[PDB]
């Protein structure tokens, strides 16, 4: 169920093949769909969580 | 299936880790949102709160620690517009505003 609900808050779809600090996938969600694909490791984990939080809209 | 239920794992995983989101099933059929990398001098402080289903089959937050001054107006909003994304989205903002406030 938890898999579950990270989609419906992030409407994204992980690659699940590439390494750990490759952060890959799609981001849904309202607007047209858009890729992810960066490389996570130089970067702190505050503003890799507040970067893939932005994806996510909060209008309403 | 294996192949499936690993990548479930895995996914659940990522994102707990990526999102900074961990959701853990308690008592009374409740759900624990706990949000941490909200304070970015103290990556692993958790802000956190509660979520149940009515018996009307609405939304409930059952508990919020620390507390949010919007997160009734929230609940109010959720259960007008059913956009739970849009709920969870403007949650962990108001506790990233929080953490800034609270230094």
């Amino acid at each position: 169920y938890v898999t579950q609900l990270y989609y419906k808050i992030s409407r994204i779809d992980w690659d699940y093949e590439v390494e750990p600090a490759r952060i890959k996938g799609i981001h849904y969600g309202p607007d047209i769909a858009q890729p992810i694909n960066m490389d996570s490791s130089h970067h702190s984990r505050c503003f890799i969580s507040d970067y893939l939080w932005s994806l996510v809209p909060t209008a309403w | 299936t294996k192949e499936r239920v690993e990548r479930l794992c895995k996914s659940k995983e990522l994102f707990e880790e990526r999102l900074g989101l961990e959701i853990r099933r308690i008592h009374n059929e409740q759900l624990q949102f706990i949000f941490r990398h909200i304070d970015h001098k103290d990556p692993d402080k958790p802000y956190m709160f509660t979520l149940s289903i009515n018996e009307q089959g609405d939304y409930e937050v059952t508990s919020c620690t620390p507390p949010l001054d919007c997160i009734s107006e929230f609940q109010l909003k959720v259960r007008e517009t059913n956009n739970f994304s849009a709920f969870i989205a403007n949650i962990r903002k108001a506790f990233t505003a929080l953490s800034f406030k609270q230094s």
